[PDB]
């Protein structure tokens, strides 16, 4: 996944 | 199944590999068989059938850099589309309290991101890999149609505040982006001496567009002490490039939700939306 | 290795924590290879090998954008180090896996999947010697075969008996009305040892193709040379038929080449110091 973008 | 159902490909693909030992991986746009040295990807539309030759063009031509490390290599493609596994495991945060560690993966993430840069320039890469315009008012769009009937009176407010900042950004183009260069997409070789670059994984999101893109997801995935060594080390430590990474680095937990929004993952868009609501 | 001890301090920088008793070493003729777990360096043995290694580092980024089916040793240098005059070391990513035993051939059905990744490799280097901007980069040399009857001659007639002096000229007195092809990307060392293949979790698959020293625009009939100085006719003739490559001429070309392989090997050894493979090249010619 997610705080990255994923 | 996905496994029982493609069978004759794997057979052609992975001669006498039992494909009930194998994994996959369900994707946006794909299912992705895993194998010991190799993936297969499958699209799972016809949307994503039909984009499966230009992207087996861009990883191809990623192939064809120097950016210090491994990409997933094009091996054969038909439709089907199967590219070499990079071998390695995530570094994993804890890792950089060594300072010698830091140092020299630091050192590392240089090296990919100046490759990278330096790539930008190319024209085997600019004509084959995406170059969207003013990716970031779009996506400030989606955001308001998509998350802002989702969210509190106060977190439309700070989300209005980080959309209003990506006015601020330069609709830049000079690197090659990763975007989405977290921690378990960057790949190394432990335990033979200091940690050794492998290579890199999940190119679905590859652009030519800004480095602050690259440089915020890595600061993500490792914090601001580590991201500052890497800025540092590269010569990229200016208040413009700062500027531009704090920016993008506020829609992080935007885009998370956004995609979760999309893709009906109910605890992504939750995480993604704490302290949105 | 002395290689080791000579190279400690650079390599304590490439390798950093990794002690010598975990690296081994390639004799090339220009450079020695010392090799890691994950990655080799180049190593240049003079100040010539040194200024070649800029153009190494374009040919094998050029072999890493080729469609072969499989993995080559990528350059981990950036693209600016290809417009050098020289360069200390070169480094390249190592290719996973393991030559292939012999043996795994007598079954029916593997050699079949293996001549078939064989022909797929060849296929991809053949169509790469076709296009105008591989050729332009790589190496060309005319009248390889009368040089290397030459370089037979000087450098290695001095290491036979009369006896495999006489042999090596049965060998070598085909090679002047040899066609002179430069129409493929040729490995020039396509030996078993240098054709790696995974063997986990299944039929074997071919994982990647190293040592690149000896590339070159040339005669496909070498690489195709080389396979069956390894792995013996019959294997050869199913690489052929299956690649569309079993026509007279080529076959004839194949049987003149392979009949100095060996011959080549020992040439390589000696000139790359490499007392073992040498002696080994020169069986019977001495």
């Amino acid at each position: 996944k997610a705080x990255r973008a994923s | 199944g996905i496994l029982q159902a493609n069978r004759v490909l794997l057979s052609r693909l992975l001669p006498g590999v039992e494909p009930e030992g194998l994994t996959v991986r369900h994707g946006q746009f794909h299912q992705v068989v895993i194998a010991s040295d190799r993936v297969v990807c499958l699209p799972r539309t016809a949307a994503a059938a039909a984009r499966l030759p230009r992207r087996a063009a861009v990883m191809r031509v990623l192939a064809g850099l120097d950016l210090g490390c491994r990409t997933p290599r094009p091996l054969c493609e038909g439709p089907f589309l199967v590219l070499s596994r990079v071998p390695g495991a995530p570094l994993e945060a804890d890792a950089l309290e060594d300072s010698k560690v830091a140092e020299v993966v630091a050192a590392q993430y240089v090296t990919l991101l100046s490759g990278l840069a330096s790539a930008g320039a190319d024209e085997k890469v600019r004509a084959a890999l995406p170059a969207p315009q003013g990716r970031w008012r779009q996506f400030a769009a989606d955001v308001r149609a998509e998350l802002f009937p989702l969210m509190s009176d106060g977190g439309c407010r700070q989300a209005e505040r980080e959309l209003a900042a990506l006015d601020s950004l330069p609709d830049i183009t000079e690197a090659v982006v990763h975007g989405n260069l977290g921690a378990e997409n960057v790949l190394w070789v432990r335990d033979d001496g200091l940690p050794r670059l492998s290579g890199v994984i999940d190119w679905d999101e590859v652009s030519i567009g800004d480095p602050a893109e690259d440089l915020a997801a890595i600061g993500a995935g490792y914090g601001k002490d580590f991201l500052d060594q890497v800025l540092t080390l590269g010569g990229w430590s200016d208040r413009r490039m700062a500027t531009r990474i704090a920016t993008i680095r506020a829609t992080f937990a935007l885009q998370q939700a956004l995609s979760a929004c999309r893709d009906g993952d109910e605890e992504e868009l939750a995480d993604g939306l704490t302290g949105y609501r």
